[PDB]
């Protein structure tokens, strides 16, 4: 789940 | 501990018609991430549990959002892209049943009870803090946060609408309809993906992943 992880980390 | 003011702030911070609806859904997933980040104590959960909660509840959250948005209109839905889907358009595209279900069980009832943005945000926070989500590292913490959300919601209801003793329960009793409608919409989305004649953007497609 690339996109969700990236958005949650930022 | 779970103030309704911050939840309302989260709501106000984020401000073939089937193709337009899918575009709007992909656009609003990005926005949903930010919304959830603004809900108290959500960012403090383990990242994996944040992923689990959002992946379990995204469809219901977005459905609630646009259903409340479409209060101002009759026989139609307002997409976040600034586009209106009329009941007749949906019916003429072959998705009239689920569209009528949305208008009847969600939009018209929200309008009938004048559900405000604070209550919408609290219901969406309850949906977000879904302790039944499979794979949660600690479903007890999620359950506790859910309890705090609806405690604050009941307090807000009894303070703002003291003349409606049944308003809290009436708000909670729209969640079964939201669950059913979300499941049906997910079925439609998977059918569109399998058929593959409808453009699905990357974030929506990732939500469709296993
Ligand atoms: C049309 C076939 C059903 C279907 C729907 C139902 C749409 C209909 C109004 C009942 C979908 C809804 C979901 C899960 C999210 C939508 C988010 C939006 C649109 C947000 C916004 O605009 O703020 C996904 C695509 C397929």
């Amino acid at each position: 789940h690339k996109i969700l992880h990236r958005l949650l980390q930022d | 501990d779970m103030p309704v003011e911050r939840i309302l702030e989260a709501e106000l911070a984020v401000e073939d018609p089937v193709t337009n609806i899918c575009q709007a859904a992909d656009k609003q997933l990005f926005t949903l991430v930010e919304w959830a980040k603004r809900i108290p104590h959500f960012s403090e959960l383990p990242l994996d549990d944040q992923v689990i909660l959002l992946r379990a509840g995204w469809n219901e959250l977005l459905i609630a959002s646009f259903s409340h948005r479409s209060i101002a209109v009759k026989d139609g839905i307002l997409l976040a892209t600034g586009l209106h889907v009329h009941r007749n358009s949906a019916h003429s595209a072959g998705v009239g049943a689920i569209f009528d279900r949305v208008l009847t069980e969600l939009v018209s009832k929200m309008r009938d009870m004048q559900m405000d943005k604070t209550e919408l945000g609290c219901l969406r926070a309850i949906v977000l803090f879904n302790p039944d989500s499979k794979g949660l590292s600690n479903p007890a913490e999620v359950e506790a946060l859910r309890e705090k959300v609806y405690a604050s919601l009941e307090a807000y209801c009894k303070h703002k609408y003291p003349e409606q003793p049944g308003r809290f329960a009436k708000l909670l009793l729209r969640l079964p309809a939201l669950r059913s409608i979300g499941l049906k919409c997910l079925e439609h989305l998977f059918f569109f993906k399998l058929i593959g004649d409808t453009p699905i953007d990357t974030f929506l497609m990732e939500m469709l992943e296993a």
